[PDB]
This record gives structure tokens, C-alpha cells and sequence, in this order.
């Protein structure tokens, strides 16, 4: 059971390097591949993300992709740049302007191809691969318009492969440009059709987060993707260490989506840090299902759950969290839907992320989403209903009904969210 | 993506056309400007030859 990971454009592969950088650490892998590790449960599952070379060596099942050379050159010389297979890094000259069309139309499908050979050669070398991930943002260009063109040829190519993506949302308080909503709008459309789980982070709360939470004055890149690695390595712990779960991709799919198109996640983590005090479970619990432990900028409590999963690591009591979790659910019985019976999930991993005794990463499929897409929306059709700056996309092939069926498809997402959000027994 | 190609290729065509266009029609009218100037300089010429001309009947008289 191989995973495939894919990361696209300035956002997705600067989230993606963390990753790699905090899971290797995690397994004892050095930025030479070498394992100075001490425990052997750090391997019993190094090759769901690593291929194992020659002279004992442990390489990413990783592939990079852009359409300029500038954050991938930044990549490859970064703390562990030299990880990563050389033939792996599949990039472009031009770049695509923070524009969906050149992304997934003109600039991106004339590279596409190359990307899709890597990922067949990095297939074919798995025993029984599992699926993909992809990191990318839906607000630029390279992972929005490009990255949702590469799901679509690998769902032609692997139909019966899970794909998952963790998406980064764009929010007017962490802009680059002012299309960000066509591109956000644009790319939803692809990913409700063409992915198991979207873990749907938003640049809104991790600038929250930084700001008012961890009293952080001028929050950079750099420390929001601190909060994305540490999420992304706490979803990911039910596969990357041994416990009694047998957890796969599709297993887990099977037991967190009950709709098709509602597949959107809320994460969650906690402690959230940038202190010693040891935290207790009690704290632990509480925190993980508080809105400013969200990376969705959206309140639980104006929705409902439908299901839920929590996981805790490092070494506490197996019966406490268990009391503190049924606990949990009186504090908050209405906003879970009474018509998917114990919908709450709980798993527990021995071993820490890296300088924390404790921590839990929160997994929630809330109909509490629906407030970012509104979002979203809203922004969309502010510029769209006078058709601004739609002539950078006109100029590159796309008409205008494209964007009004993909205006409708988000508000049709929303109205199916609300539905159930309204539902009862 | 057809539809990019051809909408910067008409963009191209349009543009080449009108241009030849308003050169031809520039050249024309400037030609014309200067034909007109010297017709009306060998016209005066004319009447030039007329006035010599008339002076050479009355003095044979
Ligand atoms: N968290 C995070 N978000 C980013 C980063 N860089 C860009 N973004 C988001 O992505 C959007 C810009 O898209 P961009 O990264 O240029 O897309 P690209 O052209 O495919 O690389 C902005 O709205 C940001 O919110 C980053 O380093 N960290
Ligand atoms: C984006 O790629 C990945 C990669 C790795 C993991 C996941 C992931 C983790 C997860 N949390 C743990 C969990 C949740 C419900 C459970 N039920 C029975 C065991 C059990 C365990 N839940 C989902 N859906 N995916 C997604
Ligand atoms: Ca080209
Ligand atoms: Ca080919
Ligand atoms: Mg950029």
C-alpha cells in the first residue's frame, strides 16, 4: 500500500517540502536518506511514503511540478532538498500568471504530459499502490488550474485509485492577487467531482491563528505552513505508524464521506505552538474541537457534523481520552446528526511529532463548510456580475458561461450542504 | 485552446490588413496632394506662354 504524492506550484510545494522535512524527521531520515533512526516501528511503514534505493537509501515517492523554475530551485536547495529524486522535479519556463486557464488550458497542458510519465513510472514500481495525494492552492495558477488538470488525467488513468488533495482556500486578509476568487471558484468544481477528501485549508484562519491566537504581529509564509506540516503529519499518522488500525485509503473514504460531493474536511490541531507545560487530555479534547483550533474559517456550532474523527498522539491514557471524548459529545450532542450513529472516531498513535509530549489532529466532515464556499462565492460574484478582469481568461480560450456553470455548481454545493445541515430523524 | 490560437491570429490578421489599408490610402492621398500642386504650377506655365505669346502679335502691328 504505496501512496503517491504530487505537489504543484509555489504554494503546494512549499507545504509539500515541510512535509517531507517533518515526517522525515518523524521516521529518522536524514536530508541524505540515510536512517539514524531508533525504534524500528519508525520503518514498519516507511514505504507508504518512501521508495527504498540502492545502498540502503530512503527516496520520497514524491513528484514536484511548476511552470517556473524559481520555487522548485528554492527546493532543491532547501534543508532537505537533496531528498527528492532528481528526475522527479518536472517544471516549466513561462509559469502561469496566477491564472486557472494558463494553468489548466494553454501553459499547463502543453507540460502535463511529462508529469503524468513520472507518475506512471513511480506506479509502476509500487506493490499495490493506494493512491494520491496532492498539495496545492486553489487562489494562483500552477496548483489550481494545472493541479486540477493533473486529477483529472490521473482519474482517467487510475479510475479506481483513491485521490485526495490537501487544498489551501485563498482569503482576502492573505492575498496575492485579486482573481483569486475565479481561480478558488473554478478549481471547487473539479475537486467536488474529482476527489475522495479535500482537507480544505484556509489562509483566513491560519492568519488568525498566528495573529490573535499565538500573538504572532506579522505572520509570513513560513508561519502558516508551520501550522500545514503539523496538521498533514497528524492526518497522515494513521498510515505512517504502526498501531492496531488497519488504515487505508479507501477504508478510510468509505467511513468519513457519506455523499459524493460532501467531501470536504474541516482540520483541526492541538496544542497550537510557534511552552513545556505538559497538556492534559482534558485540554487536549476541548482545544481539538474549538473553532480557533480550525483550519476552516468557519463556526462549528452555525452547523452540524457528520462525521468526525480525532486522533491523539503520544502516551497517555487509552481510557481517559475515551471519557473525555464521550464526555465531549453531551457539551455539543446537537451539532452532530443523529441519523449516522456513532459517527465519532478515535485513534491513538505512541509516538509524538517532534518536541511535544502530546498533541491531537482534528478531522471533521461539518456541514459548517458551507460558510467558506459562501465566501467564495460572494467574492466570485462581486467581480463576475461586471465581468472584471475576466479578459485575462477570455484572452487564453475560456468563454463566459464556464464561469457561470461553475458559479452554479458552488452555489449547488451549497445548497446540498444545507439540506442535510437542516435534516433530522 | 484552438479558440486562443485563433483569436491571437485574427488579432494578428486584423492588425496587418488595416495597416496596409491606411498605408495605401495615405500614399494615395499625398500622391494626389502633390499631382494637383503641380498641375496647377504647369498651368500657370500655360498661361506664362500665353502672355509671351500675346505680346508677340501686338508688336508686329
Ligand atoms: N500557506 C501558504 N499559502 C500560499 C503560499 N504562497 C501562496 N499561497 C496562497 O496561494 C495564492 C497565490 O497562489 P500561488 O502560490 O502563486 O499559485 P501558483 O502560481 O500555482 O504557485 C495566495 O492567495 C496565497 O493565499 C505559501 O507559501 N503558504
Ligand atoms: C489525504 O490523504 C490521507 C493520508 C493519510 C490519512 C488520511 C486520513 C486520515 C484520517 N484520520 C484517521 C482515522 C479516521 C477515521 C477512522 N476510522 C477508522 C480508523 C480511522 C482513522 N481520516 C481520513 N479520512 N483520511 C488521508
Ligand atoms: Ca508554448
Ligand atoms: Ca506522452
Ligand atoms: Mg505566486
Amino acid at each position: 500500500r504505496e501512496i503517491v504524492h504530487i505537489q504543484a506550484g509555489q504554494c503546494g510545494n512549499q507545504i509539500g517540502a515541510k512535509f517531507w522535512e517533518v515526517i522525515s524527521d518523524e521516521h529518522g531520515i536524514d536530508p541524505t536518506g540515510s536512517y539514524h533512526g531508533d525504534s524500528d516501528l519508525q520503518l514498519e511503514r516507511i514505504n507508504v511514503y518512501y521508495n527504498e534505493a540502492a545502498g540502503n537509501k530512503y527516496v520520497p515517492r514524491a513528484i514536484l511540478v511548476d511552470l517556473e523554475p524559481g520555487t522548485m530551485d528554492s527546493v532543491r536547495s532547501g534543508p532537505f532538498g537533496q531528498i527528492f529524486r532528481p528526475d522527479n522535479f518536472v517544471f516549466g519556463q513561462s509559469g502561469a500568471g496566477n491564472n486557472w486557464a494558463k494553468g489548466h488550458y494553454t501553459e499547463g497542458a502543453e507540460l502535463v504530459d511529462s508529469v503524468l510519465d513520472v507518475v506512471r513510472k513511480e506506479s509502476e514500481s509500487c506493490d499495490c499502490l493506494q493512491g494520491f495525494q496532492l498539495t496545492h492552492s486553489l487562489g494562483g495558477g500552477t496548483g489550481s488550474g494545472m493541479g486540477t488538470l493533473l486529477i483529472s488525467k490521473i482519474r482517467e488513468e487510475y479510475p479506481d485509485r483513491i485521490m485526495n488533495t490537501f487544498s489551501v482556500v485563498p482569503s482576502p486578509k492573505v492575498s496575492d492577487t485579486v482573481v483569486e476568487p475565479y481561480n478558488a471558484t473554478l478549481s471547487v468544481h473539479q475537486l467536488v467531482e474529482n476527489t475522495d477528501e479535500t482537507y480544505c485549508i484556509d489562509n483566513e484562519a491560519l492568519y488568525d491563528i498566528c495573529f490573535r491566537t499565538l500573538k504572532l504581529t506579522t505572520p509570513t509564509y513560513g508561519d502558516l505552513n508551520h501550522l500545514v506540516s503539523a496538521t498533514m503529519s497528524g492526518v497522515t499518522t494513521c498510515l505512517r505508524f504502526p498501531g492496531q488500525l488497519n488504515a487505508d485509503l479507501r477504508k478510510l473514504a468509505v467511513n468519513m464521506v457519506p455523499f459524493p460531493r460532501l467531501h470536504f474536511f474541516m482540520p483541526g490541531f492541538a496544542p497550537l505552538t510557534s511552552q513545556y507545560r505538559a497538556l492534559t487530555v482534558p485540554e487536549l479534547t476541548q482545544q481539538m474541537f474549538d473553532a480557533k483550533n480550525m483550519m476552516a474559517a468557519c463556526d462549528p456550532r452555525h452547523g452540524r457534523y457528520l462525521t468526525v474523527a480525532a486522533v491523539f498522539r503520544g502516551r497517555m491514557s487509552m481510557k481517559e481520552v475515551d471519557e473525555q471524548m464521550l464526555n465531549v459529545q453531551n457539551k455539543n450532542s446537537s451539532y452532530f446528526v443523529e441519523w449516522i450513529p456513532n459517527n465519532v472516531k478515535t485513534a491513538v498513535c505512541d509516538i509524538p511529532p517532534r518536541g511535544l509530549k502530546m498533541s491531537a489532529t482534528f478531522i471533521g466532515n461539518s456541514t459548517a463548510i458551507q460558510e467558506l464556499f459562501k465566501r467564495i462565492s460572494e467574492q466570485f460574484t462581486a467581480m463576475f456580475r461586471r465581468k472584471a478582469f475576466l479578459h485575462w481568461y477570455t484572452g487564453e480560450g475560456m468563454d463566459e458561461m464556464e464561469f457561470t456553470e461553475a458559479e452554479s455548481n458552488m452555489n449547488d454545493l451549497v445548497s446540498e450542504y444545507q439540506q442535510y445541515q437542516d435534516a433530522t430523524a | 485552446i484552438q479558440k486562443a490560437i485563433e483569436e491571437n491570429n485574427n488579432f494578428i490578421k486584423m492588425a496587418k490588413e488595416k495597416l496596409a489599408q491606411k498605408m495605401e490610402s495615405n500614399k494615395e492621398n499625398r500622391e494626389a496632394h502633390l499631382a494637383a500642386m503641380l498641375e496647377r504650377l504647369q498651368e500657370k506655365d500655360k498661361h506664362a506662354e500665353e502672355v509671351r505669346k500675346n505680346k508677340e502679335l501686338k508688336e508686329e502691328a
